[PDB]
């Protein structure tokens, strides 16, 4: 919103091109946890259950 | 760098720590010789580590 192509939505993904980290075991977890946001999903399911 | 004196040093290298690298550089796919010095620099800038 407030760009040239206003009101246009697309998918976002974790940074795939020259990420400059070689899958650091602390970094690769926190990126995968954010992209597949399991803890906001787990808040949805436990509210439902 | 091709046809340089840094090529000649690993060619004439006698020490075993120096000899094992030139058998690695000759048996390297693809060929790592570059046309100019700055084009070898631009390969590192696009190398990804």
């Amino acid at each position: 919103l407030e760009g040239n192509f206003k009101g246009l939505c697309k998918q976002i993904d974790h940074f795939p091109e020259d990420a400059d980290y070689e899958a650091d075991t602390a970094e690769y977890f926190l990126r995968a946890v954010r992209a597949s946001s399991i803890f906001p999903i787990l808040s949805v399911i436990l509210l439902f259950m | 760098l091709d046809s340089g004196s840094t090529k000649e040093f690993f060619r004439r290298s006698k020490i075993a720590v120096f000899d094992k690298m030139w058998t690695y550089m000759r048996s390297a796919e693809p060929s790592v010789f570059v046309r100019t010095t700055a084009e070898g620099v631009a390969r590192v800038r696009k190398s990804k580590g």
